[PDB]
């Protein structure tokens, strides 16, 4: 549902941290992940900011869900 | 909201009131008033304000257009006022008695002739004011203010 | 003008002759600076013509000789000072031009143990060293009168030119084969025996090192016992090489059969590598899902060639034998052998990677080689017949 | 020829022309110093003789105890105005053996100004005149050290 | 996080932490990667595990994380991309130039020589230069196939002498971001004025270059990702600045390059911004070829012999060669080599950079060294020759006549001519702009002086370089004024600011020179002066700048004159 680039891999770890990400956020729990540099998190988070935009959402599955407005903070 | 701050915008340098501790933001505070014709209210603005207001202008004006002119001389006046009121703090916290009821009001464009007023609230000194580019007044006037304070 | 040189040089003379007789530091101060304003004001352009054939004034040479002879004592640098002018006046110009007017004037019959010819002598031998370091030919064409001179040049090349490391053999073949001077060196050296007389015995030795470097290869070369390396050397560079071996064998044609039996013999060796290489792809690119044994195969195809000696490696041919078959490191079986060259030549296939599903490589070739293999060919009969149902063109052709 | 002179002059006097002559040249050998450079090529190498390591502790507790401007400028007139004229170094009261502390003590007495009473008592007599150049030298290293710190 | 967390503190949140993969999950990242094209990754597929394979090995050979699962990615697209082009199997040279691409940046790593250790394809061994990589990156030969961005490591801020000359030769030149050298301008505001700049660069595509500012790292975080939204075809990226956080245009023509140094990457550097750059080694020895570092050794020792000679107070090259430092040599051979061309090497094109490197070292010295040379050389010829060109094919004498020549002889095609010039008298007063303006009249109009310490903030520099720059005159002639006494970085903000404002009123073909006049001393205060910058500047001393109404009399005419003969 989601347009990602061609060039990006539907490997596990974006899988996993884009499902965990979506499962967390739409029942507001709290959600850590730590990994090496690469491991698919930026990536999730700005598709799932992109994804979950409600009515504007590009699948019928998204749009059935909540909209996601991400504020951001560097530590 | 910039445009009008150019136009009317009115910075003002105090000390702070209420006993609060000496800092750019109880120092520093921009007035916005009312235009002619326009009935919205004269507004107050924090000097946290008036830095978001900034990263808004950054962030928005990447439109290759002539409205950086704008923004080019909201960012001068800014940080002119900043730098004077860095002046003041100096000068507050070295012990100096002049500038402890002093105010000044910086004209982001001439009113009737005003860029810069200054009263220190004593019967033997009279109000100061002066036209002409504000920036210009700015930096002399904290040039002065440094060298005073050596 | 210059034709006058003789009256400074009689004025300086007499001022040597006047301080050997007892501010002198003043008065040798003002000798040479007049003497070199002199000499600026005379010699006003440069130094040689415009091949660097002959020299711009025919009497510089002399006037340098007069001057420079004076006696003066040591201390007071006047033979220094003014040798190192002249040596400005050389640099100047081109290396080329130098060496051309070196070798083919004749400035030097006047006596060249002078300081004047060691001080040439230096700076052409810094040329040399400089265009070897540039690695443009030198002697192409080059033309020469006086063969003592044109012998310290030679030998300047061939001691510059060779290699940092003079003792390493394959450095020494790289050189021989690669630099063109070296071509130019033999002709010249079998051409006519008194260069070689002229030659320092440094060169001479260097000559020797090559000459035997040459005569261990060649029968290495005969014998079959060369490395795969040296052999791609020769191979790349079999003009020079063969025109070296000419001119010093005629100094002092079989390698042309042996140096093209042995690129016949390299062909087929690195042939049979490359179809091994193919066959451990392909299975390397099923490993995913089969894991497979050939430990002794991949072992051997591991191994650098380059170190390892021809025979060793590959039959080689000799009318010592007849044309006998050749058989190589490998010692593949007949399944193998046809299995990789097959895949060998569908290597590029995309129709015949997929198109397949511990194993030993009897049994690799028997389950997966020979079910492919025979659909290949079932699919390319379907082709050229027409015959090919569109359920085969929607599942293999999906993709072009 | 009075552009930026009339800058530095802009405070001075007549009264303190003399005091400024001592301050400038002084402060024109700390530079060469600062760079490494010598500053008293015109002084005889006899007078440049090094320091013991004893005398150098000796000549750093004085140091530490004592006002560096002014013994500066003091020792640095006595080296440039009586080591420097050969017409003085014939003049052998001023001989590299004589102590240090006696020939600066006897010239401030002469020129009748201010002496400090350091000089007398604390300084070392066991420092001669030979190596009055390189205590100079040292002392205007300390100086420079206090003002980089 | 990229760095380890307490779970206490997460509130007994759910916890993930990710491991790094395996060879098998590295290969099923590869393939899905490719799998954009069947074709393309069948023929990658028999690279992937060797690709993993040194990409492990690398990993657990280096000390500190310096290469990550980036750098394989990028290893992955680059050669998929590459065999797509092609329509071929990948070539050897294309994979060495991805993992040189990739995989460089670090001395201590030898990532090529595992690579090829794994594979047969070492036959090659064609290496390809940090200036081709980096030209490769910055302009990589319808389809998004975007390499990262780039940082540059270098040594003494070298690099940027090198860019400046070799890609952007014409006046495409990139936009310099960097930290002002001005007091009163370096704070908060100067971020948000960069990171404008910035955002109005991506819009439009002009390229970039990030000096000194990792500070503004925080800003860019998210955009070195280089991870976008798309709306109708355009490409969005995130930045910030504070707690605002937008979405701004992306130009494809946008690249960016970070110049920093070494040890400062090395040390400081967070490991997560290493990763996510390209990173290459640039320095002059890696551009210059053996014979090129040859004719530096021999500049060095001529200097060495200018100084001393061919009582005796020995002079170091410093005080006589005006700016001189390690480099200087260096920097002379690269900028003589770069204007000459490709030429072939011929002894005529080694004579020739050596001749112009000594001519170029010559216009930076003072006329006191080649006196004294001439001097303790008794006449020597090449102590005339270089007094010849000195004092007579060259412009020593004054400043005036240093400007005739340079606007008489000065090439037409450069519409920017940067000057930069080193003397001891005094700096130029208005009436010298005068006289300057009575020499030009006809030719341009009158010269602005601008003093650099009468600034306090960049923003008036640059007004009052706008209000000169817009003046319709087709010359314009720009100076600059500066007092060496801390003083360096003001100089050289002003001559990035300068630099980005000519590039920016550049749509006229107007030619303007700029001169950039530094006082210093002869003796000095410690801190020793630094030029020979190189790139795009000209460096010449000029002990006086006056046109000596004391005396008309230019030097080398005094030489063959006494005093006696001044009073007939």
């Amino acid at each position: 549902g989601v347009p990602l680039r061609k060039t990006i891999a539907k490997n596990l770890a974006l899988k996993e941290n884009v499902f965990m990400m979506v499962v967390c956020i739409e029942l507001k729990i709290p959600l850590f992940l730590v990994g090496k540099p690469g491991s698919s998190k930026s990536l999730a988070k700005t598709i799932v900011a992109d994804a979950m935009q409600g009515p504007a959402a590009y699948s019928d599955l998204f749009r059935s869900l909540k909209q996601v407005h991400l504020v951001s903070f560097q530590c | 909201l910039a445009t009008a701050i150019n136009q009317r915008g009115i910075y003002v340098i105090q000390a702070p009131k209420g006993g609060q501790k000496i800092s750019p933001d109880t120092v520093l505070h921009l007035i916005l008033p009312e235009s002619p014709g326009s009935h919205e209210e004269s507004r107050e603005y924090s000097l946290e304000e008036v830095k978001e207001l900034l990263n808004k202008l950054m962030l928005m004006s990447g439109k290759k257009d002539r409205n950086n002119t704008e923004v080019e001389r909201f960012s001068e006046v800014f940080c002119s006022v900043q730098r004077l009121s860095q002046a003041f703090i100096d000068l507050h916290s070295a012990g100096n008695m002049l500038f402890r009821t002093w105010i000044a009001m910086a004209y982001c464009s001439p009113k009737q002739g005003v860029s810069l007023q200054m009263d220190f609230g004593l019967d033997l000194v009279t109000e100061l004011k002066e036209g002409g580019d504000v920036t210009e007044l700015l930096a002399a006037l904290c040039r002065q203010m440094e060298h005073f304070l050596d | 003008l210059l034709k006058f040189y003789e009256l400074p040089a009689l004025s300086a003379e007499i001022v040597c002759r006047m301080i050997r007789l007892l501010s002198v530091q003043t008065v040798f101060q003002g000798t040479l600076a007049a003497t070199k304003r002199w000499l600026r004001e005379v010699f006003t352009k440069n130094m040689l013509t415009s091949s660097g054939a002959s020299f711009t004034y025919v009497k510089e040479i002399e006037v340098w000789r007069r001057l420079v002879e004076i006696q003066f004592p040591a201390e007071h640098g006047w033979k220094e000072s003014l040798l190192g002018d002249m040596e400005w006046r050389l640099t100047k110009e081109e290396p080329l031009s130098q060496i051309t007017a070196y070798c083919n004037s004749c400035w030097d019959t006047k006596g060249l143990e002078d300081s004047v010819a060691k001080t040439f002598e230096k700076c052409i031998i810094e040329a040399v060293s400089s265009a070897c370091q540039s690695q443009t030919s030198i002697l192409q064409g080059f033309s020469y009168s006086d063969l003592r001179k044109f012998g310290i040049v030679l030998s300047a090349v061939i001691t510059k030119s060779w290699p940092r490391t003079a003792d390493n053999f394959n450095d020494i073949l790289k050189h021989l084969l690669t630099l063109a001077d070296v071509k130019h060196v033999f002709r010249l050296c079998g051409t006519d025996e008194k260069i070689l007389a002229n030659v320092t015995e440094d060169a001479k030795r260097l000559i020797a090192v090559a000459d035997s470097v040459l005569t261990k290869v060649v029968g290495d070369l005969l014998s079959g016992t060369i490395l795969v390396g040296q052999l791609e050397l020769i191979i790349k560079h079999k003009n020079q090489f063969l025109d070296i071996w000419q001119l010093r064998e005629k100094s002092l044609c079989a390698v042309e059969e042996a140096l093209d039996w042995r690129r016949e013999e390299l062909l087929l060796l690195k042939k049979e590598k490359r179809c091994v290489d193919s066959l451990l792809k392909m299975c390397g690119n099923v490993k995913h899902l089969i894991q497979v044994d050939f430990g002794v195969l991949a072992v051997r195809h591991s191994q650098d060639l380059s170190s390892k000696r021809l025979n060793d490696t590959v039959t080689v041919r000799l009318s010592t034998s007849s044309n006998s078959q050749r058989a190589t490191h490998y010692h593949l079986s007949s399944q193998v052998q046809e299995m990789a060259g097959k895949i060998d030549l569908l290597r590029d296939s995309h129709i015949f990677q997929l198109f397949w599903r511990i194993l030993e490589l009897e049994e690799v070739y028997d389950y997966l080689y020979q079910p492919s293999y025979r659909k290949f060919i079932k699919l390319h009969q379907d082709l050229k017949s027409g015959e090919v149902t569109l359920a085969e063109i929607d599942v293999i052709f999906k993709d072009f | 020829q009075t552009i930026h002179v009339l800058k530095a002059l802009n405070r001075c006097q007549l009264k303190h022309t003399i005091a400024l002559w001592q301050f400038l040249s002084a402060h024109k050998s700390e530079q060469l110093l600062r760079l490494h450079k010598e500053p008293f090529g015109e002084i005889s190498s006899r007078y440049k003789a090094d320091l013991s390591p004893e005398n150098a502790k000796l000549l750093s507790t004085f140091l530490n105890q004592t006002g560096l401007d002014a013994f500066l400028l003091e020792l640095h007139e006595m080296i440039i105005l009586k080591l420097k004229n050969p017409q003085t170094q014939t003049e052998e009261r001023f001989r590299p053996q004589w102590s240090l502390r006696d020939t600066l003590v006897s010239y401030m007495q002469t020129k009748e100004s201010e002496i400090l009473p350091e000089m007398a008592s604390q300084f070392p007599e066991e420092i001669l005149l030979a190596s009055c150049v390189s205590v100079w030298k040292t002392a205007a290293v300390l100086k420079w050290n206090r003002e980089m710190r | 996080s990229n760095w380890a967390l307490d779970p206490a503190k997460m509130n007994r949140g759910i916890f993930v932490s990710r491991g790094s993969p395996n060879e098998t999950e590295l290969i099923e990242s590869a393939k899905g990667i490719c799998s954009s094209d069947i074709l393309v990754q069948d023929r990658v597929q028999g690279y992937f595990a060797s690709f993993a394979k040194a990409y492990e090995t690398v990993c657990k050979r280096q000390d500190k994380e310096f290469f990550g699962l980036r750098d394989y990615y990028s290893l992955i697209k680059m050669v998929f991309a590459a065999a797509k082009a092609s329509n071929r199997k990948p070539s050897p040279q294309d994979i060495a130039q991805a993992v040189l691409r990739n995989f460089s940046g670090k001395d201590d790593i030898q990532a090529l020589d595992i690579f090829l250790a794994n594979l047969p394809e070492a036959k090659c061994s064609e290496e390809v230069s940090p200036m081709q990589l980096i030209k490769q990156n910055i302009f990589g030969p319808q389809e998004d196939a975007e390499s990262r961005y780039l940082l540059v490591l270098t040594k003494n801020y070298v690099a940027l002498q090198i860019l400046q000359q070799t890609f952007f030769e014409g006046d495409q030149q990139p936009e310099i971001i960097f930290g002002s050298g001005f007091p009163k301008d370096q704070e908060y505001t100067q971020l948000c004025r960069n990171i404008n700049r910035v955002k109005i660069c991506m819009e439009t595509g002009k390229m970039v270059l990030l000096l000194n500012l990792q500070n503004l790292y925080e800003s860019l975080y998210d955009a070195l990702n280089q991870y976008y939204v798309h709306l109708g075809g355009q490409k969005y990226v995130d930045l910030g600045l504070g707690t605002h956080r937008v979405k701004c245009r992306v130009h494809p023509n946008f690249r960016l390059i970070v110049i920093e140094e070494k040890d400062v990457v090395y040390k400081h550097f967070p490991i997560p911004l290493i990763n996510r750059l390209e990173k290459h080694y640039l320095d002059i020895n890696t551009v210059l070829e053996k014979w090129q570092k040859s004719i530096v050794e021999e500049l060095c020792a001529w200097v060495e012999k200018f100084i001393n000679v061919k009582k005796r107070h020995k002079y170091s090259p410093s005080d006589v060669f005006i700016g001189y430092h390690s480099d200087a040599c260096a920097s002379v051979v690269l900028q003589v080599i770069e204007r000459q061309g490709p030429r072939a090497l011929t002894e005529e094109l080694h004579q020739k950079v050596s001749e112009e490197a000594k001519s170029i070292l010559l216009n930076c010295a003072t006329p006191d060294a080649v006196v004294r040379l001439s001097a303790y050389s008794l006449g020597g010829f090449a102590a005339e020759w270089l007094s010849q060109e000195y004092f007579h094919r060259q412009r020593h004498n004054s400043f005036a006549d240093f400007l005739q020549a340079h606007l008489h002889t000065a090439d037409l095609e450069r519409h920017a001519i940067f000057t930069e010039i080193t003397t001891f008298s005094r700096l130029l007063t208005s009436h010298d702009c005068e006289i300057l303006e009575s020499e030009v009249t006809g030719r341009a109009p009158k010269p602005t002086l601008l003093w650099l310490q009468q600034f306090d903030t960049e923003y008036s520099f640059l007004k009052e370089v706008r209000n000169c720059l817009t003046n319709t005159a087709k010359c314009k002639i720009l100076i600059f004024q500066t007092d060496f006494e801390r003083s360096a970085q003001l100089i050289a903000s002003a001559k990035y600011s300068v630099i980005n404002e000519i590039n920016k009123i550049r749509e006229n073909e107007d030619r303007i020179f700029v001169y950039f006049i530094t006082k210093l001393s002869r003796v000095g205060r410690g801190t020793a002066y630094v030029g020979f910058h190189g790139g795009l500047w000209q460096s010449v001393h000029i002990d006086d700048l006056r046109r000596s109404t004391l005396m008309v009399s230019d030097v080398t005419r005094l030489q063959h004159v006494t005093i006696s003969q001044l009073f007939a």
